[PDB]
RNA sequence: CCCCACUAUGCUUAGCCCUAAACCUCAACAGUUAAAUCAACAAAACUGCUCGCCAGAACACUACGAGCCACAGCUUAAAACUCAAAG
RNA sequence: AUAGGUUUGGUCCUAGCCUUUCUAUUAGCUCUUAGUAAGAUUACACAUGCAAGCAUCCCCGUUCCAGUGAGUUCACCCUCUAAAUCACCACGAUCAAAAGGGACAAGCAUCAAGCACGCAGCAAUGCAGCUCAAAACGCUUAGCCUAGCCACACCCCCACGGGAAACAGCAGUGAUUAACCUUUAGCAAUAAACGAAAGUUUAACUAAGCUAUACUAACCCCAGGGUUGGUCAAUUUCGUGCCAGCCACCGCGGUCACACG
């Protein structure tokens, strides 16, 4: 009943959370828009046709 | 045949004949009886016939027996509140003991029927499902309703094979 | 098998012999007839006035084969098979 | 025994059922290696057509060709099955007629 | 089982065989399969008319009122079954879908009339 | 009052007292054999906390579950010593007894 | 169904779902119906919620329940 | 196998070895002689309670493993293949 | 089991094997229709296509459904108590993870010792214990207790990192095995996601396609397979001559074969 520890599962969890706080994208990158294709270059997703 | 003396004791029909269903307070039951002596005769018969019946109805109650520790037999119960119930069972038959503890610590017939009645409401007859839980699996088993296609083929107008063909 | 069959079928006690032996009424209880007591045999001699002492637990030797069946434990793919009329 | 002894032991432990030459499988695919004949044990006497095959599991056992006459050669493919050859001791496999290279016994 | 987030929902669980559907009303987690595990069965619905030409619908109102008071949601088809009964109000789209049908049928009466009149 | 321990009240027998302020108790329960339909004693060991170290090997004791385990295996505490080894007092009469005999006649105190 | 790591199809790359047309009359009438229907149902839900809270408190802390817990404790003594 | 001769050994002392048809092949405690006494033979048939042991033959007083002052040993003790009998 | 056959020159006892019943898989021979259910052998490798989007931008969702059975006492009860639903504060309810206690597969004792597995104390630190023939420790095997649950998601238990470039999603293919379903349609129903909503999307699902694997029903025309010494229902005539061959058990065949063809 003694669970075998998983240390790599906790190490990566801390590293991921840390990098998400140090490499976090800014509002300038996230909410940018190309006004010709009307796509956010960060994700390459088109906006809805009613917002164009 | 079945080994041992009085083999009927080792039967489900005999273990379910006990009428002593303790309450929630009772936690431990300790029996102290003497192997010899005319006075302790009933206590010995109570350990030989009824303890199996009591433990079968109260499986979460600890029962511990001690031999020849005192000059006289007695019973002692330990409740959850910390109270102890001493019961001198000297010069008494096994039935008197079985009837005496049922009056001071056992449930009555009114408290038992209620519990059973609650269970009956767990199996609703209207529900449909497997035979283990429900009486009927589907509603095609009800006369008047559309039968199962496995037994009675449906009309060609009610099958999606022809509805598509008729439409196209 | 044959010498024993005839042996047990001849040493069986009827309802009349039982009544005469114990001087009591032999009453038959049937589920189909409800609680109606049916007297199948009565003693010819003096009927006893005292009843038999009711026994809390009977000291009768049982058969594991019968007890195991009554408890839904005797599994067999050869019992209760559909056979011809006999 | 006693009730205390029967409780300590527990339910009878059924011996693990042993597997046959097919390793608990209906049939098996093998390649022919040799084609010899063996003499049966008493009270019988004959020359029974047998063949040594290498099964797909890796073993290399002896099999019996049923029927009158066969045209089995080395490197051919045959399907085998169970069934003891009572006359031949130690022969537990039988070739299947009409499957793969093995061809149905010619009539008469 | 434990689902991340989610909630309880009173929906329909399809049953029956091919071309013979039979729904059974149940209260189940939102992420659980359609015909998978459920908390309680609260009714049944037989779409196909019976010999008498009527669709049967069972509802355990006493229990439907219990789960709605414990945080359970409702599916659109199930909200249209409670409106047909009088337990809930008529769903807005049950009303608008009827108006669309009226205008549609009135639009077909014109063409039918014109053909018989003009021709 | 509510505790995280399964067994709240249990009676046992002290088998060992080699740990500081701790008594090792053996608890027996009747368990039904499904096949033979007979009850047999299934024993189990429990660790009890004895503040005064008054327990003795061979005496019957009563254990009370603690609110939370004070240690890894200690979950109960010594509630009272039911039968002291060799010095049991008859609960029915309150007199000392050595087996099935009274050491002090009950008639002394009427 | 797909996962976050699975890629997208090449037939949906140049796909644009145009929103449906709007009937000004029906759209406004239907926009009020949901407003009332959802207000009538929010009240019903609150009613049923009060009934589940009551029974529970009643069961553990009720007149009849506490009138029987004392009778069982008095009969025990 | 019969006759003669002679040795280890049989004996004492100090240690080891720990086996037998070590079988009266019939376990210990208590109790019974009536009922169905009872397959056969043998040393009549049974009850209560408890421990130990056995589950087709052969492979097998074997192999491996482990333990032992035992080193060609003792104890514990299987499996594969084979038979439709063995007893 | 209502039992039966078989040890022998013969009898009784004991005993094993086998037969008779009911299912599943594969093989041989054979095969008309309709409805329904079910449907790789392999955690080996995979061409192509599709399976997650919604929406006035943000968020939400893609952590679900679906799939597999590699590994395997995390699945149940109690206590306590997060997240989530009940529009919202609160309430308590519902649901439920982590933590604590208890319970929980099979075989092997030729696995009998494990080797730090304990307790006290605020701490310092002290004591020397803890488990086990009532089976500890250990090996091997196996998905389970099926309205469903547990576990896994190419491999290194994990996944920062590395090997390395992944169908155990649908259809389909290679290899492999005795084991072999279409590289269909549609979101109309239900369910799920998103949206205030009309609605959009979904290889979930629904409706079809294929297969005597099974159930039900039917058919003017349309039946084959096995068996025929005894157990065990049922053989005429030839050929063969301990040769060729047959048998589930007992056995048949040596020139009169109800047992081979
Ligand atoms: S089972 Fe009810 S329709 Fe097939
Ligand atoms: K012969
Ligand atoms: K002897
Ligand atoms: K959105
Ligand atoms: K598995
Ligand atoms: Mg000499
Ligand atoms: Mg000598
Ligand atoms: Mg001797
Ligand atoms: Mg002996
Ligand atoms: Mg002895
Ligand atoms: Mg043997
Ligand atoms: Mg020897
Ligand atoms: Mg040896
Ligand atoms: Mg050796
Ligand atoms: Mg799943
Ligand atoms: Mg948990
Ligand atoms: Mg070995
Ligand atoms: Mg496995
Ligand atoms: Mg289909
Ligand atoms: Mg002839
Ligand atoms: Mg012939």
């Amino acid at each position: 009943k003694k669970v075998r520890p998983r240390l790599i599962a906790e190490l990566a969890r801390r590293v991921r959370a840390l990098r998400e706080q140090l490499n976090r994208p800014r509002d300038s990158q996230l909410y940018a828009v190309d006004y010709e294709t009307l796509t956010r270059p960060f994700s390459g997703r088109r906006l809805p046709v009613r917002a164009w | 045949p079945m080994k041992g003396r009085f083999p009927i004791r080792r039967t489900l029909q005999y273990l379910s004949q006990g009428n002593v269903v303790f309450k929630d307070s009772v936690k431990v039951m300790t029996v102290n009886y003497n192997t010899h002596g005319e006075l302790g005769e009933g206590a010995r018969k109570f350990v030989f016939f009824n303890i199996p019946q009591i433990q079968y109805k109260n499986p979460w109650v600890q029962i511990m027996m001690f031999k020849n520790m005192t000059p006289s037999p007695f019973l002692r119960f330990y409740l959850d509140s910390g109270e102890q119930v001493l019961v001198d069972v000297e010069t008494k038959s096994n039935k008197e003991i079985m009837e005496h503890i049922r009056k001071i610590l056992g449930k009555n017939e009114e408290t038992l029927r209620e519990e059973e009645e609650e269970k009956k409401q767990l199996s609703h007859p209207a529900n449909f499902g497997p035979r283990k839980y429900c009486l009927r699996e589907c509603i095609c088993e009800v006369e008047g309703q559309v039968p199962c296609p496995s037994l009675v083929p449906l009309p060609k107008e009610m099958r999606g094979k022809y509805k598509a063909a008729l439409k196209a | 098998l044959t010498q024993g069959l005839f042996r047990g079928l001849s040493r069986q006690e009827t309802h009349q012999q039982l009544a005469d032996k114990k001087g009591l009424h032999v009453v038959e209880i049937r589920e189909e007839c409800g609680p109606l007591p049916i007297v199948v045999a009565s003693p010819r001699g003096p009927l006893r006035k005292d009843p038999e002492p009711e026994d809390e637990v009977p000291d009768v030797k049982l058969d594991w084969e019968d007890v195991k069946t009554a408890q839904g434990m005797k599994r067999s793919v050869w019992s209760n098979l559909k056979r011809a009329a006999t | 025994a006693t009730l205390n002894q029967m409780h300590r032991l527990g339910p009878p432990k059924r011996p693990p059922r042993k597997l046959g030459p097919t390793e608990g499988r209906p049939q098996l695919k093998g390649v022919v290696l040799c084609t010899f004949t063996r003499k049966p044990k008493k009270p019988n006497s004959a020359n029974r057509k047998c063949c040594r095959v290498r099964l797909s599991t890796g073993r290399e056992a002896v099999c019996f060709i049923p029927g009158e006459g066969h045209t089995l050669q080395e490197h051919q493919i045959v399907l085998v099955e169970g069934g003891r050859t009572q006359d031949l001791p130690g022969v537990k496999l039988t070739v299947v007629r009409g499957k793969y290279d093995c061809g149905h016994v010619q009539k008469k | 089982k434990a689902y991340r987030g989610g909630h309880l929902t009173i929906r329909l669980a399809l049953g029956g065989c091919t071309n013979r559907p039979f729904y059974r009303i149940v209260a189940a987690h939102n992420k659980c399969p359609r015909d998978g595990r459920f908390v309680e069965q609260l009714g049944s619905y037989d779409p196909l008319p019976n010999s008498h030409g009527e669709k049967l619908v069972a509802l355990n109102l006493d229990r439907i009122r219990h789960w709605i008071g414990c945080g359970a949601h409702l599916s659109k088809p199930m909200e249209k079954l409670l409106g047909l009964a009088g337990f809930f109000p008529l769903h807005p789209m049950m009303i608008t879908n009827a108006e669309r049908l009226r205008r549609k049928r009135a639009r077909e009466v014109l063409l039918a009339s014109q053909k018989t009149d003009a021709e | 009052v509510r505790s995280s321990v399964h067994a709240r009240w249990i009676v046992g027998k002290v088998i060992g007292t080699k740990m500081q302020k701790t008594a090792k108790v053996r608890v027996t329960r009747l368990v039904l054999d499904p096949y033979l339909l007979k009850y047999f004693n299934k024993r189990k060991t429990y660790f009890a906390h004895d503040a005064l170290q008054q327990c003795t090997v061979g005496d019957i004791v009563l254990l009370r579950a603690l609110p939370v385990p004070r240690a890894k295996h200690v979950k109960h505490e010594l509630a009272e010593i039911v039968f002291k080894v060799g010095k049991v007092i008859d609960p029915v009469t309150g007199k000392p007894c050595a087996g099935t005999t009274y050491l002090e006649s009950p008639l002394s105190s009427e | 169904r797909k996962t976050r790591h699975d890629p997208l199809a090449k037939s949906k790359i140049e796909r644009v779902n145009m929103p449906p047309a709007v009937d000004p009359a029906e759209f406004f009438v239907l926009m009020e119906r949901y407003q009332h229907y959802r207000q009538t149902v929010r009240a019903l839900r609150m009613e049923f919620v009060s009934e589940v809270q009551r029974k529970v408190h009643e069961a553990r802390a009720g007149v009849l329940a506490e009138r029987k817990a004392l009778k069982d404790a008095a009969e025990h003594r």
